[PDB]
């Protein structure tokens, strides 16, 4: 009897820890990717401004 | 000039308030059904109009169909009264 | 006239217990006129919210019953004559109480089933709160004209000593 | 009644699974939102600075 | 998050106590109980009472308040754990 | 079709009718009340939110760029600060070019509006925003986003605001 209820309650806490912890790790990774891909687009916008300046010069 | 608008407004307000009343009943039924049975849901929402001659025998048939599940009832139980107009 | 709303599980699927029930409740005798009822699937979650909803929806049930019953009383108060027609004016969805109860449908346009139970509950509470605000307005509109006409009629009533 | 205790255990296990999923879905919604916020935000923030230098 | 409470009650109260915990939580509560190795002496009368320990499990502070309100209703003694 | 506005606006009378021909029946034929204008109120996003966040109605957002092109959004909910994205399906972006063009919701995401102290933004698509505006109501951005499949709306994606307004149907 009692050992099943203990194991299921411990596994209930395990599910509630894991699903949230995986979502938190995804949130952090998506935020890092947002910054990295933004910088790549910023380099292209910078290169346009520099080419445009060289043309005006 | 108040009476005509009042009767039309009260027709609309009664329809919306009564519809909303049954929506709260449906939500109470839903929330209790979830809390009674858990998330792998397979419950049927059901409507009955009890006959005044047979309402006692109705409770006995309802109990016979559902006594294994567990005023109070082993199934989810709620009511609607049409006497709103007195 | 009274109706009961019930919910219970199937044996494996929802049909199996209900299919046995409605037969016993209609074939032994007419114990009740018996059918399915139209409750949708809704966005469910934590017990902490589902239990909160169980008591909040109960306070709301008492409130919305109070609102709809006050609308019916206001119809009975405006109909100072032709009181037998009150049920033909207290329609819901353009039909009688017993009809819309028996033929109920969830309003998916006013209450989009994809939303949380909390959102749906608040949308109902806001709507019926504005019906209560409209009833405070319409009581003030009706009761002043009623009282003023009763006083005017009283000033015209009685003998030469009072009219 | 041990069978009713097992039903109560199974009921709790169904609710905690959906609670774990519900919390994870909120954090996943925040992940997609903050990506669309932060990527657009950083691009515009620096794109305006280089436009002013240009 | 999940939550839990632990405490002690007179053992003969357990059937009404656990039924009210299920009822107030609209069906669902997990709990267990165990009888004490001796009855416990009343601090004023010296009567010996056959108490039993319990522990109760739930989600969030709203259910903490429901399980606590039923424990108060049966005059049970809760403790931190 | 045509309506009373409580004050002067960035929109011409033909722009009011072209909106009235395409706005929801929930707001068609209502008079429009000014919440915010850069022509009469302090030119900052905090002043816009101070004027519009107290509302509880459908609303119109109207902007003119330094290139004199007219554009903006209609929303079912007031434009305001929020912790998260908000608004509902009748919400759309628009421009006059010089004729009216409308960009209804794609159904792809909830990104109708987001409002921050640092910027106001409408739609979303990674680096894209359907509209974006700075805290000073000076710099903007606008480009096709998956929320609306919109055009550039302003005359240029790199642009300066000339004037901005918020209106309510009441």
């Amino acid at each position: 009897s009692q050992s099943q209820g203990i194991q299921q309650l411990l596994q209930a806490e395990k599910r509630a820890a894991e699903k949230v912890s995986e979502a938190r790790k995804r949130k952090n990774r998506r935020l890092k990717q947002a910054k990295e891909e933004a910088q790549a687009e910023i380099e292209q916008y910078r290169l346009q401004r520099e080419k445009e300046f060289k043309a005006k010069e | 000039k108040q009476f005509g608008p009042l009767v039309r407004w009260l027709k609309v307000n009664f329809s919306e308030a009564f519809i909303a009343w049954i929506h709260i009943k449906a939500l109470r039924v839903f929330v209790e059904s979830v809390l009674r049975y858990g998330l792998p849901v397979n419950f049927q929402a059901m409507l009955l109009q009890p006959n005044k001659k047979s309402v006692k025998k109705l409770r006995e048939v309802l109990h016979e169909l559902y006594k294994h599940l567990d005023e109070y009832y082993p199934y989810v139980y709620y009511k609607i009264d049409c006497n709103l107009l007195e | 006239t009274e109706f009961w709303l019930i919910s219970a599980p199937g044996e494996k699927t929802c049909q199996q217990t209900w299919e046995k029930l409605h037969a016993a409740t209609t074939k032994n005798n007419n114990l009740a006129v018996s059918s399915k009822f139209n409750i949708p699937d809704l966005k469910v979650g934590t017990l902490d919210v589902l239990v909160g909803l169980s008591d909040e929806l109960a306070k709301l049930d008492a409130f919305v019953e109070g609102v709809v019953k006050k609308v019916a009383q206001y119809m009975a108060d405006v109909l100072e004559d032709s009181k037998d027609k009150v049920q033909e004016n207290l329609l819901a969805s353009g039909v009688d109480l017993v009809t819309y109860i028996t033929r109920f449908q969830w309003d998916m346009a006013k209450y989009p089933i994809k939303q949380s139970l909390k959102n749906i509950s608040e949308i109902i509470a806001k709507g019926v709160t504005q019906i209560d605000n409209d009833l405070k307005s319409r009581a003030s509109a009706y009761n002043n004209l009623k009282g003023n006409l009763q006083n005017l009629e009283r000033k015209n009533a009685g003998s030469l000593l009072t009219r | 009644s041990d069978a009713d205790v097992q039903k109560q255990i199974k009921h709790m296990m169904a609710f905690i699974e959906q609670e774990a999923n519900e919390k994870a879905e909120e954090i996943d919604a925040k992940a997609e939102e903050e990506f669309n916020i932060e990527k657009g935000r950083l691009v515009q923030t620096q794109r305006l600075k280089i436009m002013e230098y240009y | 998050r999940l939550g839990f409470v632990a405490g002690v009650i007179n053992r003969e109260r357990i059937p009404t106590f656990e039924r009210m915990l299920w009822r107030v939580c609209r069906g669902n509560v997990f709990l267990r109980q165990a009888e004490i190795e001796n009855p416990l002496e009343d601090p004023v009368t010296g009567d010996y009472v056959h108490k039993s320990v319990f522990i109760i499990f739930f989600q969030g502070d709203q259910l903490k308040n429901r399980v606590k309100k039923i424990c108060e209703g049966f005059r049970a003694s809760l403790y931190p754990c | 079709l045509p309506i009373l506005q409580s004050h002067s606006a960035l929109l011409e009378n033909m722009h009011i009718e072209q909106l009235a021909r395409r706005l929801p029946a929930r707001v068609q034929g209502y008079p429009w009340r000014l919440a915010y204008s850069t022509l009469e109120h302090g030119t900052s996003l905090k002043t816009l939110y101070r004027k519009s966040a107290s509302l509880d109605s459908p609303v119109l957002l109207v902007i003119k760029d330094m290139d004199n092109q007219i554009f903006g959004a209609y929303a079912t909910h007031p434009f305001r600060f929020s912790d998260h994205y908000y608004g509902t399906g009748e919400t759309f972006l628009y421009t006059f070019s010089p004729n009216f063009k409308v960009f209804k919701w794609s159904g792809e995401n909830s990104y109708f509006i987001n409002g921050d102290i640092s910027s106001l933004e409408l739609g979303g698509g990674g680096g894209r925003f359907g509209l974006w505006l700075d805290a000073d109501l000076y710099h903007g951005r606008s480009n096709s986003c998956s929320t609306f499949n919109n055009d550039i709306l302003s005359k240029k994606e790199d642009f300066i605001v000339q004037d901005l307004e918020v209106w309510t149907f009441e």
